[PDB]
RNA sequence: AUAUCA
């Protein structure tokens, strides 16, 4: 759901009206799943 | 007031004129340490004045752990007659106190908060990083670590006197920083 | 300026924009008719103008403070071009091109605090404490990457924006005694409020156990009752108190771990403050559930 | 730069 990330660190939900009157973006975070594999050969497999 | 510093620990250096060869050394000290792999130094020890050498190929020695300048050239002589004995041209030479250390107790605690602003050009105050005060002295050049319980540390000394006249110039500085 | 007929030392002047003169307003000598407006004279040179049809829009704003003073333009593509001559231009622009591409140490600066989520203000900061004390003698050889790595402090730390050095840690890189040493070569060229807000906000409480938490720390460092415990460990401590106090609890565990701290070493804050929980509460706490100032742990 | 006015 939409949030904002004060200056002090905070995150909390974020309503129109606020972002309205402080100028803010009403918008929400993107958050995907990322894996890092990894492999090896010597000198196929 | 009525404090005066306790001296902790001096450093000194000694030249001892010829090349030393440490594998021999090592082998015929009593009290010797030399892992060539770890540092370039035969560490070698005496018990009186309890004192540890740092022993080098070019003979150099530095001395350290005395807590007096008349502790630091007796141990001094010592560790030269020993690597004599041992059978090389050594001559107790060039001695000299290249660092004191000295410490004391207020009784009262400290606002080193207060303190660091006040002076701020000689202080440095990070107490997450370290909890005590690292006060730089111009006049003597002496470097003070004053913590939030009383006790006071002064180092950077070449002579007796800059550890007890720091201490001096401090000491109304640490009472108007006072807390109880 | 100053009237030339009347001459009194505080000379009172108005300036009539609207009829584009500079009048004394003593006598009422006009002292100037030529009158400019800066507003839309500074439109021209930041503007809203991207696409490049406004023949208003005729220049552009600089840096000099922090770039100094390096006007150059760059070659690419427009309407009419062939992908040929932009690779050629651009090509003979290599030869010409060190230290106008230590530059880009600030697109590390830039990367730096948007990874660690710093204001505008911080960047331009530490691209100013970067640019102050990169070519210095006086730190010489340092890690390169723990001399910008403490310049993000020096930016925070005027700007306001609580940032502990351990925070930083997380960031890069750091070698703590590393870039503790790089941190007072430049300073001579956080409390326990601070942490409260996120440590609260990850811990999952209300509003209220972040005030009293904020509020008992704070006389925990008046009373002076933690020594010397490093402030993470107070903040750590109060908010146990607190919360422990209010129905949402935390425990050590879970408060140390968004602290970051210990639960030993909070439980050696928690307990030099208990003695006191009485005097370090807001006045007006409500301890709820069942967790009254005598309850509390203690531990 | 968009919107708009006769
Ligand atoms: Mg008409
Ligand atoms: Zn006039």
């Amino acid at each position: 759901k939409p949030m904002v990330n004060e200056s002090d660190g905070v995150t909390h939900a974020l309503y129109p009206q606020e972002a309205r009157l402080r100028n803010l973006t009403y918008s929400s975070g993107l958050f995907v799943d990322v894996k890092k594999r990894t492999y090896e050969a010597i000198d196929e497999l | 007031s009525g404090i005066v510093p306790t001296l902790q620990n001096i450093v000194a250096t000694v030249t001892l004129g010829c090349r030393l060869d440490l594998k021999t050394v090592a082998l015929h000290a009593r009290n010797a340490e030399y892992n060539p792999k770890r540092f370039a130094a035969v560490i070698m020890r005496i018990r009186e004045p309890k004192t540890t050498a740092l022993i080098f190929a070019s003979g150099k020695m530095v001395v350290t752990g005395a807590k007096s300048e008349d502790d630091s050239k007796l141990a001094s002589r010592k560790y030269a007659r020993i690597i004599q004995k041992i059978g090389f041209a050594a001559k107790f030479t060039d001695f000299k106190i290249q660092n004191i250390v000295g410490s004391c107790d207020v009784k009262f605690p400290i606002r080193l908060e207060g303190l660091a602003f006040s002076h701020g050009t000689f202080s440095s105050y990070e107490p997450e990083l370290f909890p005590g005060l690292i006060y730089r002295m111009v006049k003597p050049k002496i470097v003070l670590l004053i913590f939030v319980s009383g006790k006071i540390v002064l180092t950077g000394a070449k002579q007796r006197e800059e550890i007890y006249q720091a201490f001096e110039a401090i000491y109304p500085v640490l009472s108007e920083f006072r807390k109880m | 300026l100053t009237c030339p007929e009347c001459k009194v030392y505080p000379p009172k002047i108005v300036e009539r924009f609207s009829e584009g003169d500079v009048v004394c307003a003593l006598c009422g000598l006009v002292l100037s008719d030529k009158l400019v407006d800066t507003r839309s004279e500074w439109r021209t040179f930041s503007n809203d103008d991207h696409n490049g049809d406004d023949p208003s829009r005729v220049g552009e704003a600089s840096n000099p403070l922090l770039d100094g003073n390096n006007l150059s333009t760059r070659i690419g593509k427009g309407e009419t071009t062939d992908m040929r001559f932009t690779k050629e231009l651009n090509k003979a622009q290599g030869k010409n091109v060190k230290d106008n591409e230590v530059q880009a140490a600030f697109a590390k600066i830039t990367m730096l605090c948007d990874a660690a989520e710093l204001p505008k203000i911080v960047k331009d900061c530490a691209k100013e404490a970067y640019k102050l004390c990169h070519d210095e003698k006086t730190l010489k050889g340092k890690s390169m990457e723990s001399i910008m790595a403490a310049s993000i402090l020096i930016g925070c730390r005027r700007a306001e924006v609580a940032r502990t050095f351990k925070e930083i840690q997380s960031l890069i890189h750091v070698k703590t005694k590393e870039f503790g040493k790089t941190l007072n070569i430049m300073k001579n060229i956080a409390q326990n409020l601070t942490y409260i807000p996120r440590f609260c906000s990850h811990l999952g409480l209300p509003m209220q156990v972040t005030t009293s938490a904020e509020y008992t720390a704070k006389k925990c460092k008046e009373i002076k009752e933690i020594a010397g415990k490093s402030p993470i460990t107070i903040a750590v401590v109060s908010i146990y108190l607190n919360i422990l106090l209010f129905q949402i609890p935390i425990t050590a565990a879970k408060v140390g771990q968004t602290l970051q701290v210990t639960e030993g070493t909070i439980k050696s804050g928690y307990k030099i403050l208990y003695e006191h929980r009485d005097k370090l509460v807001d006045p007006q706490l409500i301890a709820n559930g069942v967790v009254s100032l005598d309850n509390l742990p203690g531990v």
